[PDB]
Formats: C-alpha cells, sequence, structure tokens
C-alpha cells in the first residue's frame, strides 16, 4: 500500500521481451484448455493412460 | 598474573565460579527487554517515534 | 535441505499477492494502491489460505 | 477457485468459467512454479561432497513439478468442467 | 477483512514480522548442530572374559 507505486512506465528490455513471450504463452495455454474442453472423452483417456 | 608462571592456570569453583562465569551477562537481558518493550508499544500505538 | 526447498515455496503467497496488484493497477487507472491492495486481498485470500 | 468464482458469483457458464480461470490465473501459477522449480534447480546440478543426497532430493522433485505446472494445468479445468457438468445433471 | 486490519496498520504488521524474525534468530543460535538427526540405533556392549 505505501510502497508500490502508481506506475513504472518502462521496465528494462530483456524483462520486456521475456514478458511479451510470456503473454503469448498465456494465449497458447488458454487456447489449449479451449481445445481440451471440447474433446472431453478423448482427453479423459489420455489421463487414464 | 603477577605471581605465577604461565605453565600454571587458575580454575574457580563454588560461588566464585558462578560469579566469574556469569560475568557481564546482565547487558543481554536488559537490551532484550528494552527491544521488546519498544516493538510491543510501537505496534499497539501504530507509531515508531512515540 | 528443507530450508532450501522452502525458499521457492515461501515466496509463493507473497508473489501471488503482488502479481494481483500490478493486474488491478493496470486494469483500473483510477483506484488507489491502498484500495487496490484491499481489493486484491479480497480476491486472493482464500487461495493463499 | 477462480473457476468456482465465475460460476456462482458471476453466473458464467461452466465452459466460460474454466477458460477464464485458466487465462487469468496462468501467470501466478507459472511464476510460483517457476520460482520453486528454479529454486530446487541447483540441487539437480549438484556437484561435490554430499551430491547424491541433493541429487536424489532434487531430481524427482523437478520433473514432477515441471509435470504438474505444464501437463496438469491443461487438465484441471477439464476435471472442473466435467465435475460441474455432472453436478447439474445430478440436480434432477 | 483480516488483511484489511493490517493494511491499515503497517507498523503493527512489521512489528509482528520483526519479533518473529528476532525470536527465530535467537533460536537459530541455540539450536544444536548435528549432521543427521539421531537415527542410528543405540548400542550397548557387554563384555565378559573366560
Amino acid at each position: 500500500a505505501l510502497f508500490l507505486r502508481r506506475n513504472e512506465g518502462e521496465p528494462f528490455k530483456f524483462v520486456k521481451k521475456f514478458n511479451d513471450f510470456f503473454d503469448w504463452s498465456t494465449s497458447v495455454f488458454s487456447a489449449g484448455v479451449a481445445y481440451i474442453l471440447k474433446r472431453t472423452i478423448r482427453f479423459v483417456l489420455i489421463f487414464c493412460i | 598474573k603477577e605471581t605465577l608462571g604461565d605453565d600454571y592456570s587458575i580454575a574457580w569453583s563454588g560461588s566464585a565460579y558462578q560469579e566469574v562465569s556469569s560475568k557481564g551477562t546482565a547487558s543481554y537481558a536488559f537490551a532484550l527487554g528494552m527491544i521488546f518493550v519498544f516493538l510491543i508499544l510501537a505496534a499497539q500505538y501504530e507509531r515508531w517515534l512515540i | 535441505f528443507a530450508l532450501i526447498l522452502a525458499i521457492g515455496i515461501v515466496v509463493d503467497d507473497a508473489i501471488i499477492v503482488v502479481e494481483n496488484i500490478d493486474r488491478i493497477l493496470h486494469e483500473n487507472e483510477q483506484i488507489s494502491v491502498k484500495d487496490a491492495a484491499i481489493q486484491a486481498m479480497q480476491e486472493v485470500s482464500s487461495p493463499v489460505i | 477457485e477462480f473457476a468456482m468464482e465465475e460460476r456462482f458469483k458471476k453466473g458464467k457458464g461452466v465452459f466460460e468459467a474454466a477458460v477464464a480461470a485458466a487465462k487469468l490465473r496462468f501467470r501466478p501459477i507459472i511464476m510460483t512454479s517457476l520460482a520453486f522449480t528454479f529454486g530446487v534447480l541447483p540441487m539437480i546440478f549438484a556437484t561435490g561432497a554430499g551430491s547424491a543426497s541433493r541429487h536424489s532430493l532434487g531430481t524427482g522433485l523437478i520433473g514432477g513439478m515441471i509435470a504438474a505446472s505444464t501437463l496438469a494445468i491443461f487438465f484441471v479445468p477439464l476435471f472442473f468442467y466435467l465435475l460441474e457438468n455432472f453436478n447439474e445433471w445430478l440436480d434432477k | 477483512m483480516f488483511s484489511k486490519f493490517f493494511i491499515e496498520r503497517p507498523v503493527f504488521a512489521s512489528v509482528v514480522a520483526i519479533i518473529i524474525s528476532l525470536a527465530g534468530a535467537i533460536g537459530l543460535t541455540n539450536l544444536p548442530i548435528e549432521q543427521y538427526p539421531s537415527l542410528t540405533p543405540p548400542t550397548v556392549k557387554v563384555s565378559a572374559t573366560y
């Protein structure tokens, strides 16, 4: 509350790149669950495998 | 220290042992209680300086 | 050994909290940090328990 | 937990909930799992006196964590999905 | 609501954090240093001679 600041507009470079690549993976991941939930019976098996 | 050659030593027993061995340990208990009076109050009153 | 294993577990609940501030702070350019922290602890108290 | 929030606090559908839980909770799940995994990492690469004890402790730990912070987070929404889809058929 | 109480009172929150650390630093000092716990069976040796 009394030390986090309202904004940190620019945070280095490799930190920026790393998070860009990391936001992409979030979409890839949510796209994965999107996939798997439509294929219910198919993926319950891969679990029992 | 004056009278004796250093192939000798001088071990205490009894009341003197207790007194020699506990030498200057009152500094620790006092500092302890002051530190804990300070912090416990600072919490209760939400001010450091007070 | 367990002290070593703790280092990467001990920070979990704290970084979970702090990630949920940059997230509230980013999606709400009006709120105050003190008010965001209160709101985040309404959002992530149950899982940190 | 967040999937449970969207269904009985924002009314969102089971599918709509599970997907939202994955999207918004991915980042904390990883960086904590990344914090732990990278933390036990210097024990899997252990070197010198006492290595086998660190090597034993670290090896199965990393792989099982990596497993449960990749393979599992894809599946937990599925099991929530089915279990919730089941609890509304059971209502009848 | 629990976190709110402390969010209002950072001095209280930190003083609890401090005492925990301080008590645990004293404790770290007064713990014994083995290499393993006591996990080898105790062993008594009886010896006669004929």
